[PDB]
């Protein structure tokens, strides 16, 4: 590893990372005549740690 | 000893509402709360969830609404329809119960020892009494017929 | 020409419509509604109900 420098005397880390919802569920099976149905729930959550 | 190494400190759940069907038609009227109710822990948890409430008809607490008793047939005999989605019932103590919609059979739960996005088999099992008729894993519901 | 289907509540053919026979109270108890016109069957063995 090469150097740095900072004018600091602590150095502190923040990640925040995100688990976001995937593209699943796939498409309802259809006829030509009727109503359709609604599209169920997805859930997506953030996260953030320190060291 | 002087390098401290990754440790979460926040985390936020998020998930979408309760899907309905569109061309079924929106009904909706709002209720005042029962302050006797512990409205706490039937709008906590960011899991998406419904369920039953009954209003009182008489009493000194005549217009004000309460999650239904599946063990009482006087609060089953009181249904007046659902609540969506859950609101602050801190800031407010008006909710707004949806009268006629289609919901899904999983977003509906009654017991607060009940899981999350399952069907609840007391709702299933008390259906014909409480007005909910089971079509394509969805409920059908209109408390104003 | 149009007619009433009844739906079977359960065993191997839940969910599966036949046409309601009248002179049966469970087929009259289970209707679910109207065939409205032909569909091409033949092809197709799923009905707009």
């Amino acid at each position: 590893f090469p150097e740095d420098s900072t004018f600091a005397s602590e150095l502190e880390l923040y990640l925040l990372r995100t688990q976001d919802a995937e593209q699943t569920g796939m498409t309802f099976v259809h006829q030509v005549g009727s109503t359709s149905l609604p599209v169920e729930a997805r859930v997506a959550k953030v996260d953030l740690a320190k060291a | 000893d002087k390098i401290q190494l990754f440790r979460t400190i926040g985390r936020v759940q998020y998930w979408e509402r309760v899907p309905r069907l569109h061309a079924y038609g929106v009904f909706a009227l709002p209720f005042p709360m029962d302050p006797d109710v512990e409205w706490g822990n039937w709008f906590a948890g960011p899991h998406p969830k419904a369920f039953l409430v009954s209003v009182h008809p008489s009493g000194p607490k005549a217009g004000h609404v309460y999650p239904t008793d599946l063990s009482d047939p006087d609060s089953v005999a009181n249904v007046i329809g659902m609540v969506l989605d859950g609101h602050d019932y801190e800031a407010d103590h008006n909710v707004t119960v949806t009268l006629r919609a289609a919901v899904p059979i999983e977003y509906v739960q009654q017991g607060i020892e009940a899981p999350p996005l399952q069907p609840d088999p007391a709702v299933l099992n008390a259906a014909p009494q409480l007005k909910l008729k089971v079509i394509k894993g969805h409920y059908f519901f209109d408390y104003t017929r």
